[PDB]
């Protein structure tokens, strides 16, 4: 964890400063909502993570092309105003 | 409102989370925030269905939540997902 | 000192059935195709509704 | 009572979700558009009739022998707007397009811009095949997907897009 | 047939999505204690003394009004409040949803031509007040101009090749000004010879030279092949 | 791969941690090294920022949440 | 509510808390009494601020004394910076003025170490 | 006044209620809003110091370049500028009129140095505060907020002693010494 | 004739005239030196850079003409 020193952490200005239940069908039907909730939030941060090592892909994809497609203008115009 | 709000305080969160409480469906993306004006209510059956999609007596759980609670094997593939989650997180 | 080769590309035909099966279901996910309408009872449509969108192309 | 750190009150100078993504056609396979086959309606414009004038081209003739099937030519009346507008030096055009072979639609928009009534009326239905001469329109259409287009060149017409042109 | 499920107003209005596992569409009955299709209703309870009320589901596999809305349309005409000119009206497949999303208010005349669809729609007819039944046929407005007074909006399930002007005729007749007009096209019964947009695309120009300008279509083919919502409004005053 | 095989871009498997020195085993290597490496920079960054907000307090640092903090 | 002052003390790296409020007369370094004070040879030089001015000035305030820091001769340096100038700022606050400057005269004459702290230093010659 | 009809709004385009030409975008209200000013007239006596300096830098730009009254006036008025702190770096002669600006001769006002060193936390707060007369510069207490320091006095814009906000602040960080009085 | 403030307003310079400009609506006031107007509920809206003194004003109700000497 981010430790911080006693000496700097009680000297700070003030705005950046680091500043009953039921036994049985109840507490284990909300385990059961911790379980799914847990099993949906892994679930969709593996879909995000996925999503995005995906464009990454189609960011390199689309800059080689984009990057190949431009030298191919500019060459283009540059024959043009050769043609003078 | 805040009175009915715990008995229906779990089952419209696991709504929100219907994406992965069977591993067969894949319900398509949206956020579905918990709207201001919601109505449980239970289907009746048609008279001429019959042996075909009609629960039993007996097996007619009261709740969403008791009717899920109903089958151990979909709460099979509950504890073994849930199981190999935590021992990864460990 | 080949690289790997493969048994799909071994049979021209085989290749083109098993890419039409491919683009058959590559566009169950572009538009909806039809499929064979009702198929059991109507139990719901089994993957969801949502409300602010439409799919409906508008004249101008 | 009197109230501390009063201002003269000028005027405040300053302080005074159905998403629609156009599904994509039930005609449309990847990019082949499987839903036209002859008899085709092919959208006329204006610099098109001009071309094919000037290159002595007829008209259902000359789509049928580029095409090999029946060919309806279809004008709608905004794209006969522009091409009265052009004056005088087109009455040929005129006359041409005024032809009984030739069945014409009728536009709902203000103004007579002809090339934004075709690339519209063309995305809602992707049943016509558009004939055309401009440059820009070409390149709309041919960023749209799967609609086929043709340009007058040489002594005929050119198809661009079709799978069935042989 | 037995499970509980959740109820959340749609954008339109009067038509409600059923969220449970799957989710259902569905509309609240004007009748209740009884199923007139066969289909399933889900019956909710208000707490006063508690009321019982009930909501039939909307079946979109034999209703192509509700194929066409969750298929997703940008908007009807058919609101709680107003009137609706169902033509074609073949039995209580879709009449009884439309009636019951109109609401106990306003009107659907709707109108059949055959008999015996005819007869089993008016002995559905006596069990809901707010809907009328036309035994007449379509293609003459006139021989019921008696009876309907301005619609404000219509729908269009009629299957015959004459469809153009079967709704030209009907909305002049009793289409009120900037009102509604939602069409089901047939293509293998308005011409199967040619393929199907391309008679949209005659049936759109048709109904733009009919003055009703279109807004909007839908294909609605993960339900029916080959039929197309088409919805515009009756413009009557500067098309442009 | 284009004017090589697969055997030439074949694999590299990387050696484990010896069973000798094994009390504290898993030997780290260069990816390990620097996913620790920029996390310590992190760190250290912070501190710095911290260390110089400390250091310009400008102790007439006046608010109106001084009654509800302590 | 109750009658108090907080006041301070330094010496080099010591520092003494002083809360001064009205009292029945009990001096107390850390809940200790002010007689058992180490290193027991400079107890005189913790007790001259309540022995210069007299135990009266001292019958109605009760004294607690916190320390931190430093070594012997500088924790009974703060210890008696902070019990004078507790006095003095009891006396500046809640009683007489007079003999507010009374004590700072008593005081400045004996040593003004024993009020003001001799802090800035040293000498770059 | 009525959001006018389609052919009135034609009939008559020019008119404006609220927003006349000569009001210049209305930017002394604006920026005295922005920076809290009191009293009517501040701008304006700001403007004309600002048309003041940029008519002089222009005379001083007309002497010609060798002469010592036209170079040492000039880095004379540069270096008052910088004392007053109207500027923050001795820059070129071309700041005079791309730097000099109303808003930085308001930018050196009391309430918004006072915000800007986080004395207060608003400027309408410490319009609050120094009207009732908790601070000082040096020795002397400000009772106006009119008063716009110089390069010179943004190190002592300090509270008086027994002000208790002060007070608080320091028994917020129990730093409360009371044989100070304060 | 009903007791109604509309706008009341002290303003510290010493206003000689003023005068209703069409409606209840808009009024200018001859200020110490600078003509300004005003709206309904007492906001400012035109200090008027011109008029850079006024005594007398009047306004010519048809011209809409707001005249100041
Ligand atoms: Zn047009």
């Amino acid at each position: 964890g981010l430790k911080v020193p006693k000496a700097v952490q009680k000297e700070l200005p003030f705005k950046s400063q680091i500043h009953v239940v039921l036994g049985g069908d109840e507490k284990k039907a909300r385990s059961f909502i911790q379980k799914v909730l847990t099993i949906s939030k892994a679930k969709d941060s593996k879909r995000k993570e996925q999503k995005a090592s995906q464009r990454k892909e189609r960011l390199k994809k689309l800059a080689k092309m984009e990057e190949e497609k431009s030298q191919r203008d500019k060459e283009k115009k540059k024959e043009y105003f050769a043609q003078n | 409102d805040d009175n009915m709000r715990r008995e229906v305080q779990r089952d419209l969160l696991l709504i929100k989370h219907r994406a992965a409480l069977d591993p067969k469906r894949h319900y398509k993306k949206q956020r579905w925030e918990v709207p201001e004006r919601f109505a449980i209510g239970t289907i009746i059956e048609d008279k001429s269905e019959f042996y075909s999609s009609r629960m039993n007596r007996k097996e007619r759980k009261s709740t969403i939540l008791e009717t899920l609670m109903g089958d151990e094997a979909s709460n099979k593939y509950f504890k073994r997902k849930y199981n190999e989650i935590q021992e990864k997180s460990t | 000192l080949t690289p790997k080769r493969n048994k799909d590309n071994r049979n021209s035909r085989v290749k083109k059935r098993k890419k039409y099966q491919k683009a058959q279901k590559k566009l169950k996910s572009v538009r909806a195709v039809y499929s064979g309408g009702q198929s059991g009872v109507y139990e719901g449509e089994k993957t969801g509704i949502k409300k602010g969108l439409t799919r409906s192309v508008k004249f101008k | 009572t009197r109230k501390f750190g009063l201002v003269k009150r000028t005027l405040n100078t300053k302080k005074d979700l159905t998403r629609n993504i156009p599904q994509v056609s039930s005609a449309l396979f990847f990019q082949y558009n499987q839903a036209i086959k002859p008899p085709y309606q092919v959208l006329i414009d204006t610099n098109f009739i001009n071309f094919s004038i000037q290159k002595k081209v007829d008209i259902v003739r000359g789509m049928m022998d580029c095409l090999l099937a029946k060919c309806n030519p279809l004008i709608t009346d905004c794209v006969m707007a522009e091409l009265e507008k052009l004056g005088p030096k087109y009455r040929i055009a005129l006359k041409l397009a005024r032809d009984p072979r030739i069945k014409r639609l009728s536009c709902s928009h203000k103004g007579t811009y002809a090339d934004d009534c075709l690339v519209h009326r063309v995305l809602q239905h992707k049943c016509y095949i558009v004939a055309t001469n401009d440059a820009g329109l070409k390149q709309r259409i041919r960023k749209i997907p799967g609609i086929p287009l043709m340009s007058v060149g040489g002594h005929a017409y050119v198809i661009e897009k079709l799978p069935d042109v042989f | 047939g037995g499970a509980k499920v959740v109820i959340e107003p749609h954008r339109h209005a009067g038509v409600y999505i059923a969220r449970g596992k799957e989710d259902l569409l569905v509309t609240k009955n004007m009748a209740p204690g009884e199923s007139v299709y066969g289909e399933k209703r889900i019956s909710v309870e208000e707490p006063v003394p508690p009321t019982k009320v009930e909501y039939r589901v909307w079946n979109p596999f034999r209703s192509k009004l509700a194929a066409g809305i969750m298929g997703g349309l940008d908007e009807l005409f058919i609101a709680p409040g107003k009137k609706v000119l169902y033509l074609g009206a073949a039995s209580g497949t879709s009449v009884s949803h439309v009636s019951d999303v109109v609401g106990p208010e306003g009107v659907v005349y709707a109108v059949e031509f055959s008999h015996r669809p005819g007869r089993e729609l008016i002995s559905m007819a006596k069990k809901r007040p707010n809907i009328i039944p036309i035994i007449e046929d379509a293609r003459h407005p006139q021989k019921y101009r008696m009876l309907i007074g301005m619609v404000d909006c219509v729908f269009a399930d009629v299957a015959q090749p004459d469809q153009a002007r079967i709704i030209a005729l009907n909305s002049h007749m009793f289409l009120k000004d900037q009102g509604g007009v939602v069409i089901s096209i047939k293509a293998n019964c308005i011409d199967s010879t040619v393929d199907a947009e391309t008679v949209f695309a005659r049936e759109v120009q048709k109904l733009r030279e009919e003055r009703i300008k279109p807004l909007e279509q839908l294909t609605l083919e993960p339900y029916e092949r080959d039929h197309c919502i088409v919805v515009g409004r009756y413009m009557r005053s500067g098309l442009k | 791969a284009k004017l090589v095989h697969d055997v030439q871009k074949k694999q590299h498997r990387e050696r484990s941690q010896l069973t000798s020195r094994s009390r504290y085993g898993f030997l780290e290597k260069h990816k390990d090294y620097v996913k620790r490496a920029q996390d310590f920079h992190r760190k250290q960054s912070t501190l710095k920022v911290l260390r110089e907000k400390a250091k310009e307090r400008n102790p007439d640092e006046y608010y109106h949440a001084m009654h509800s903090r302590k | 509510a109750v009658p108090s002052v907080q006041t301070f003390g330094k010496k080099k790296s010591a520092t003494a808390v002083a809360h001064v409020k009205a009292g029945k007369g009990l001096i107390k370094v850390n809940g200790s009494p002010i007689t058992l004070v180490e290193p027991e040879i400079l107890r005189f030089k913790v007790y001259e601020p309540l022995l210069l001015v007299g135990l009266d000035k001292f019958s109605n305030i009760d004294i607690r004394v916190r320390v931190t820091g430093g070594g012997h001769v500088s924790q009974v340096y703060a210890i008696r910076q902070a019990i004078a100038k507790g006095l003095v700022a009891y006396h500046q606050k809640y009683v007489d003025e007079q003999s507010k400057n009374e004590l700072k005269k008593a005081f400045t004459s004996y040593d003004r170490t024993l009020l003001i702290a001799d802090s800035r230093r040293p000498e770059p010659k | 006044v009525r959001k006018l009809k389609h052919h009135e709004q034609k009939l008559l385009k020019k008119v404006d209620f609220l927003e006349w030409k000569q009001d210049q975008g209305h930017r002394d209200t604006q920026v005295m809003r922005t920076y809290h000013i009191q009293n009517r007239e501040d701008y304006h006596k700001y403007n004309r110091i600002c048309g003041d300096i940029r008519r002089l830098a222009n005379k001083l730009s007309l002497l010609p370049p060798t002469d010592p009254f036209r170079r040492k006036h000039e880095q004379l008025l540069l270096d008052k500028l910088y004392a007053m702190g109207v500027l923050t770096t001795k820059s070129k002669i071309s700041d005079l009129e791309n730097k000099v600006t109303v808003s930085a001769i308001c930018r050196r006002r009391l309430p918004v140095i006072m915000h800007r060193l986080k004395m207060a936390e608003t400027i309408q707060d410490a319009v609050k505060f120094i009207e009732q007369g908790h601070v000082r510069v040096g020795p002397n207490l400000i009772n106006d907020p009119a008063y716009l320091v110089t390069r010179n006095m943004e190190d002592y814009v300090t509270w008086v002693d027994n002000s208790k906000i002060k007070k608080t602040l320091l028994r917020y960080r129990n730093q409360i010494d009371d044989f100070d009085f304060s | 004739r009903k007791g109604q403030l509309r706008a009341e307003l002290f303003l510290n310079e010493t206003c000689h005239s003023a005068t209703y400009l069409q409606n209840e609506q808009y009024f200018a006031v001859a200020q110490k030196k600078y003509t300004f107007i005003y709206d309904h509920e007492g906001t400012e809206l035109h200090r008027l850079k011109q008029h850079i003194e006024a005594r007398h004003l009047d306004f010519l109700p048809y011209h809409y003409l707001l005249v100041t000497a």
